[PDB]
């Protein structure tokens, strides 16, 4: 009995949390009422990781959504399953956040805090065995970006030897919604090097290429992007929901994930990413080549100009397990200058027999790469573009803050590309 | 694509093997500290070979025999031939030998000096020549105080062996001369010799009443063109190929290289190799073993033929550099490793 | 090859073949161990709220 | 007779002490209920048996094991499964969240508050032997329970047991078969804090155990399952001579005396054969020459290494089945003008020899096929410092970049730790050298 609890904050982090708990609410044969109807045992075995189980055989999601509005609340209430959550669980307030991080941390977030707190507290108290938390959320708004961290900043006070994971969605220029998301994600990433111990980079522009490229969608919708992130989700967290020979909670992988503690931001990626030649079996050399293909990957970074700290690979499906040996021995032999070699089998492979709905088979990757300083370099690039004419600023001056504390985010990130500099040497 | 790593940047032959794998566009090189390789070209002292054959899915091939210094050290080789049945101390083709540790220090100084007196009282030749490993170091004398207390002043083990008194000379000139062979053992331990030899030859005429100048009396490719006088006056480098050696055997001694010095050169090499096959082979190992061999022949004037030493890390001649190199790739490396003749090598038949 | 110590019994025997002949911390010091490193975590983590407190 | 208590610590260690106890009953004849019709002495008796299982008056034969894990998951398959009638409660000890492959976790933050629960439980069980000869440790290298906690287990044990035994079966850790990468970290401060309180140990490395699964039974990706069955012939054909009637490694202080003449070079190197596959037609009995002659191929070493460089400082044959004394010394004969055998001339060139007449017990529906008789040779020799060196190489990799050390002081464990034990073991390095080589 090792439970996790989610949380979801903000447009984009109950959106992306949505899709997800419907992706693997489909996989564990959970309805969209909570009723189980599936065919094999394997659903059930690890069910009480995700969902709490309630009178009358129910399973409800251990989800605790937050936002500073009504609305994308009340579009999941009312979404596919929307009935499916705890209707206490919802805490939400009414003034938004303005795409202000300093009105999600400092100001309307402080607010509404503590009873997020109350709830979250309340479905720890019921964990035979807490593992820790996931949090869903983006980096570039106000409410999951400044709410969300402050929120974390405080899980980490009441729960501090608890895993704290986060799936953080950077901002991008070609996907923005304002010009200050370079500001909230800057800030936003100091918290997390901080105060989580796994945090999954995902890029917009990533997502964005992957749609109109891969996906060879013409106009891609934040829909499209929320897709390749529920399939994702899903894949990095089934080695928690289904049995394996690998019998891994969130502290084990952490543990040979991340060598240094502050250099623990992930590149997902998911193969295959196919457009509608649909119907095509996928061989696994094809599944292994593409599963480390730069336009397979989600963090918008180039691996062959870092190098790989440690990679974790699952696989889905019923496979050759000793063909997947061989091919992923295969790509490590045929490419072993991207990975560090002070580092002896730095290269993990575990198999799971249930592939996602819609697939023979699949592979998620996750990588600990220190191509992802690309990413930091851009965000820090866009924010010192606008902070040396303190353009926007007033924004968050008015709600309390002072240009020091932007001037420490600067350099505290500066310092975190600097970090990922001397280890790709 | 296959994977190798350099870990002995001094090795000439290597450094060419390197070359011509990178050549093929099939072979990659790797950091000398990776272990995810295939093939590697290791050090000579102190090679790692207990962390080969650990990494999963990768057939791995080293180019030491580990365990062949037995027969590639002076004093090894010693005890080597007189403690294994199978050369036996009756052993025909290699000098009367001993080993014989510093005072300042088993030891065969006794057992030297019995056969001594006995050489000694019976008018015979009684000449003999103190080397050891540590050397570029070596003394030839036909009085027995001399041999040993030139050890004494030294801090490592010696080998005093019987010198050749009467070596077989090359006219016109009067001189002495050595015999180089490579041998390649690939990993299923067939013995290969490369049908092109070398003769380092002296440019100074032998002279047997004085051992005190060392010109005519070392071979050594290093000490002809460093102390004598007549360097590369009767052939390029004082080297003479085998083409031209055996050419002067029939015209002179109306024999040829085959028959007169080459079966005895193909006898020593397989009683060498086979005799401790059991203790190096890799047959049944986790890695793969191959290693190239030169060894060193003298002749008497009754074209008898003697073994010198044996060297586990040689060199080779200027001139036959490419064809070797190039034939150690195909019978040692790729025979494991394929890519996607007339064999420069004779195959030593044997029974494993 | 000489064989010593022949021991027969219903389930088996047992002997012996020569070739050749030939030629700590108390109690007390380990809960001091496991005391001084719950110290030390106990010091980190105080070192961890006094940060989340300012 | 003298009783022998069994601890099986960690994933590793409680996996395979549950194949071990299968066999052991399958060997003796006890039934998953613990009932055992040979035995006419209900509910007591000092047999040889009865140093492995204590008897309840309802004639319960219980093995004196204790199970200890810091989570449950794999406890419980002991709990439910085939054997759940062996053991009672108090024997299989649960924690609720493991040590995350974290040395310092198992041994320090988690050890220090189950400790005295597990010293109590093993207490109850020294309780019912009248002459306890001391303990059979099982665990991985690799794991941070069967790692950190055992560890801490056996510095306690020495000193609530001072004068009794402790035997190790040790499982070394293989890419091949494991996710972690720390465990050269776990595995090299398990022996440093481990190595003055173990009287013998015997290395399993998985890589062999995994590529003797391929090659011999034709598995292609060998399971936990097919090593456990593999490795629990192994342990029984050790364990064997404390079970049954004999006179050669009657009680465990023989096996220090038999293998371990220097104490820290305590690792024997163990060799088993014939291992057949019983998916195989039929195979041809292999007679005593040849399986004796296989105990000097590195294939079928519990551990890779090249014992041809190397010294052997004691070497003990333990087969079973059909063998007589007759056939044991013309192998051995035959062996010696064929092999390169070295021992260190301050130990005499020979062999101790123990046959048990009944051939090894396979388990119905098993990979290993019923032979006629089978082998399993212990060599201290100095080739097995080749995993010492393989071990502590990749030590030196993570540790001069100070990875993942973080997650090890982050448990209250001092940086400073990991320096003393590695050069703990550039010492047991050393001194495999000084003896081995010339
Ligand atoms: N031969 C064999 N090896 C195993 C088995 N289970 C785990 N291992 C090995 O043990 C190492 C992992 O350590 P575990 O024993 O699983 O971990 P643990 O002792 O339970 O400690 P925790 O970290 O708290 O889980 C890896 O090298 C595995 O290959 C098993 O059943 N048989
Ligand atoms: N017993 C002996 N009788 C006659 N000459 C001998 C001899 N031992 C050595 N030599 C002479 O010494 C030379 C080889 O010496 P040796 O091989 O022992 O030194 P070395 O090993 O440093 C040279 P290399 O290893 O390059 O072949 C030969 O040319 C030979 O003429
Ligand atoms: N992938 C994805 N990104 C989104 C979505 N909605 C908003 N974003 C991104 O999130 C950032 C805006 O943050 P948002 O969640 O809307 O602000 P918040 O509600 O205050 O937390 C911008 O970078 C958007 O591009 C979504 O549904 N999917
Ligand atoms: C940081 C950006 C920001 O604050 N934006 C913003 C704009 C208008 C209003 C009314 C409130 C707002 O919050
Ligand atoms: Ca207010
Ligand atoms: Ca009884
Ligand atoms: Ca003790
Ligand atoms: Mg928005
Ligand atoms: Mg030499
Ligand atoms: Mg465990």
């Amino acid at each position: 009995m090792r439970e996790i609890v989610h949380i979801q904050a903000g447009q984009c982090g109950n959106q992306i949390g949505a899709k997800f708990w419907e992706v693997i609410s489909d996989e564990h044969g959970i309805d969209p009422t909570g009723s189980y109807h599936g065919d094999s045992d394997l659903q059930l075995e690890r069910i009480n990781v995700y969902y709490n189980e309630a009178t009358g055989n129910k399973y409800v999601p251990r989800a605790i959504l937050v936002d500073l509005e009504p609305g994308t609340m009340d579009s999941v209430r009312s979404g596919p399953f929307g009935q499916i959550f705890r209707p206490d669980n919802f805490v939400f307030g009414q003034s938004g956040a303005g795409n202000n991080w300093a009105k999600g941390h400092y100001t309307e977030g402080a607010e509404l805090v503590d009873s997020v707190l109350d709830v979250v507290r309340k479905e720890s108290e019921s964990c035979d065995c807490l593992q820790g938390f996931q949090l869903t959320h983006s980096l570039g708004g106000g409410t999951g970006s400044g709410m969300g961290t402050l929120l974390i900043s405080k899980i980490r006070e009441e729960y501090p030897d608890r895993i704290m994971n986060t799936f953080s969605v950077m901002p991008s220029p070609k996907v923005s919604d304002t010009v200050v998301e370079p500001y909230n994600a800057t800030l936003s990433v100091h918290q997390l090097v901080e105060n989580t111990d796994e945090t999954y980079c995902i890029d917009n522009e990533a997502l964005y290429d992957i749609c109109f490229r891969t996906l060879k969608l013409t106009t891609p919708t934040y829909g499209d992007l929320n897709h390749l992130v529920s399939a994702t989700m899903s894949g990095v967290t089934t080695c928690l929901r289904f049995p394996g020979q690998l019998n891994a909670d969130l502290r084990k992988l952490a543990v040979n994930m991340v060598p240094f503690p502050r250099l623990h931001f992930f590149m997902p990626g998911f193969a295959p990413l196919t457009s509608r030649q649909q119907y095509r079996a996928l061989t696994v050399p094809e599944l292994t080549q593409q599963m480390f293909d730069s336009k397979n990957m989600m963090a918008a970074c180039d691996p062959r100009h870092g190098r790989y700290l440690t990679v974790a690979a699952i696989f889905r499906g019923r496979m050759s397990m000793k063909e997947v040996d061989e091919q992923m021995l295969n790509v490590q032999n045929k490419n072993s200058s991207y990975f560090v070699e002070w580092i002896p089998n730095n290269v993990k492979t575990a198999v799971c027999d249930i592939p996602p709905r819609g697939l023979k088979m699949s592979a998620t990757f996750i990588g600990n790469s220190t191509a992802i300083q690309e990413l930091f370099k851009r965000i820090s690039e866009q924010f010192t573009a606008m902070f040396r004419r303190k353009a926007f600023l007033h924004w968050y001056t008015g709600e309390g803050m002072d240009e020091m504390e932007f001037t420490e985010a600067e350099s505290n990130m500066n310092d975190l590309v600097s970090e990922y500099q001397q280890y790709q040497d | 694509m296959y994977t190798f790593v350099v870990r002995d940047e001094n090795s000439s032959v290597y450094a060419e093997v390197s070359r011509l794998l990178l050549a093929t566009g099939q072979w990659k090189r790797l950091r000398k500290d990776n272990p995810r390789f295939n093939l590697m070209l290791g050090e000579r002292n102190r090679l790692p070979f207990g962390r080969l054959g650990h990494e999963p899915g990768l057939v791995q091939l080293v180019n030491y025999y580990r365990g062949a210094d037995k027969l590639c050290r002076k004093a090894s080789l010693v005890k080597l031939i007189k403690t294994s049945p199978e050369l036996s101390e009756s052993c025909t083709w290699f000098p009367e030998s001993y080993v014989i540790y510093p005072t300042n220090l088993t030891d065969e100084r006794e057992v030297f000096l019995a056969a001594y007196n006995r050489r000694r009282e019976g008018r015979e030749g009684n000449v003999w020549i103190a080397k050891s490993s540590a050397g570029a170091g070596i003394l030839i004398s036909s009085e027995a105080s001399e041999l040993l207390d030139f050890i004494d002043e030294q801090g490592q083990v010696h080998v005093i062996q019987k010198y050749l008194e009467k070596p077989l000379l090359l006219e016109p000139g009067h001189r002495k001369f050595d015999i180089r062979s490579w041998v390649l053992v690939d990993h299923l331990y067939n013995i290969y010799l490369y049908r092109e030899g070398v003769l380092r030859t002296s440019s100074e005429p032998y002279n047997s009443a004085n051992f005190q100048d060392k010109t005519c009396h070392l071979t050594n490719h290093c000490i002809q063109k460093e102390y004598s006088k007549n360097y590369g006056r009767y052939e390029e480098g004082n080297e003479m190929f085998f083409e031209e050696f055996n050419q002067y055997l029939m015209d002179a001694l109306n024999t040829t290289l085959e028959n007169s010095i080459l079966l005895q050169i193909k006898h020593i090499i397989r009683s060498c190799l086979m005799c401790i096959e059991p203790a190096i082979s890799t047959k049944h190992l986790h890695y793969q073993s191959f290693q190239l061999f030169g060894f060193d022949f003298m002749v008497d004037e009754e074209l008898k033929v003697w073994l010198i030493e044996v060297n586990g890390a040689p060199a080779c001649a200027q001139k036959l550099y490419a064809e070797l190199c190039q034939g150690i790739v195909d019978v040692a490396i790729s025979s494991v490793f394929p890519l996607a003749p007339t064999s420069i090598f004779i195959k030593l038949h044997h029974h494993h | 090859m000489e064989v010593i110590e022949l021991n027969k019994c219903t389930s088996g025997q047992s002997f012996e073949v020569i070739l050749k002949p030939p030629s700590d911390p108390s109690l007390e010091e380990i809960q001091k161990k496991l005391e001084a490193a719950e110290e030390r975590r106990k010091y980190q983590e105080a070192e961890l709220l006094k940060h989340l407190a300012e | 007779m003298r009783e022998c208590i069994s601890i099986h610590v960690g994933q590793a260690g409680v996996q395979i002490g549950n194949a071990c106890w299968e066999l052991y009953c399958l060997e003796h004849g006890i039934q998953p209920d613990g009932q055992m019709p040979s035995d006419k002495t209900i509910g007591g008796g000092d047999d040889s048996f009865n140093t492995f299982f204590s008897e309840t008056g309802a004639g319960k034969h219980v093995p004196r094991a204790v199970f200890v894990d810091l989570e449950p998951t794999v406890i419980d398959e002991v709990r439910t499964g085939t054997y759940r009638q062996l053991f009672h409660p108090e024997q299989l000890i649960t924690g609720k969240e493991d040590a995350a492959n974290n040395y310092a976790r198992g041994h320090y933050t988690i050890g220090k508050e189950i400790i005295d629960l597990v010293l109590d439980r093993i207490r109850k069980l020294a309780d019912q032997c009248t002459g306890l000869q001391g303990f059979l440790v099982f665990h991985s290298f690799g794991g941070g329970t069967g790692s950190g906690f055992t560890s801490l287990l056996m510095e306690r044990l020495s000193v609530d047991y001072g004068k009794k035994s402790k035997l190790e079966f040790s499982i070394y850790p293989a890419p091949q078969v494991s996710t972690a990468v720390v465990e050269p970290y776990n595995s090299i401060l398990t022996t440093h804090t481990t190595l003055e309180h173990s009287d013998c140990a015997f290395m399993v490395d998985n890589e062999a155990i995994y590529d003797i699964c391929r090659r011999n039974l034709d598995i292609e990706r060998p399971t936990y399952t097919n090593l456990n069955r593999l490795i629990s012939q192994i342990v029984s054909s050790i364990t064997a001579s404390l079970r049954f009637d004999g006179a050669l490694n009657v009680d465990l202080t023989e096996f220090q005396t038999n293998l371990v003449p220097y104490p820290r070079i305590h690792f024997p190197l163990a060799t088993y054969a014939p291992v057949i596959s019983a998916e195989k037609a039929y195979h041809e009995q292999l007679s005593v020459a040849e399986i004796t002659n296989a105990c000097f191929e590195p294939a079928n070493q519990m551990v890779k290494c090249d014992p041809r460089h190397g010294k052997y400082m004691a070497c003990c044959l333990l087969y079973r089945g059909d063998v007589v004394p007759k056939d044991v010394n013309a192998a051995i004969a035959t062996i010696k003008t064929k092999r390169s055998i070295q021992f260190v001339d301050w130990c005499p060139t020979g062999f101790k020899v123990g046959i048990n007449y009944q051939p090894p017990t396979v388990v119905p529906g098993g990979d290993l096929a019923k032979v006629q008789r089978a082998v399993c040779m212990l060599s201290n020799t100095t080739a097995i410092a080749e995993a010492w060196a393989r071990l502590d190489h990749k030590f030196d990799l993570m540790y001069a970049k100070r990875a993942f050390v973080h997650w090890y002081v982050g448990e209250g464990m001092e940086e400073g730790e990991f320096s003393e034990a590695r050069e703990d073991m550039a010492a047991l390095e050393k001194d495999y050298e000084e003896v081995g080589v010339d």
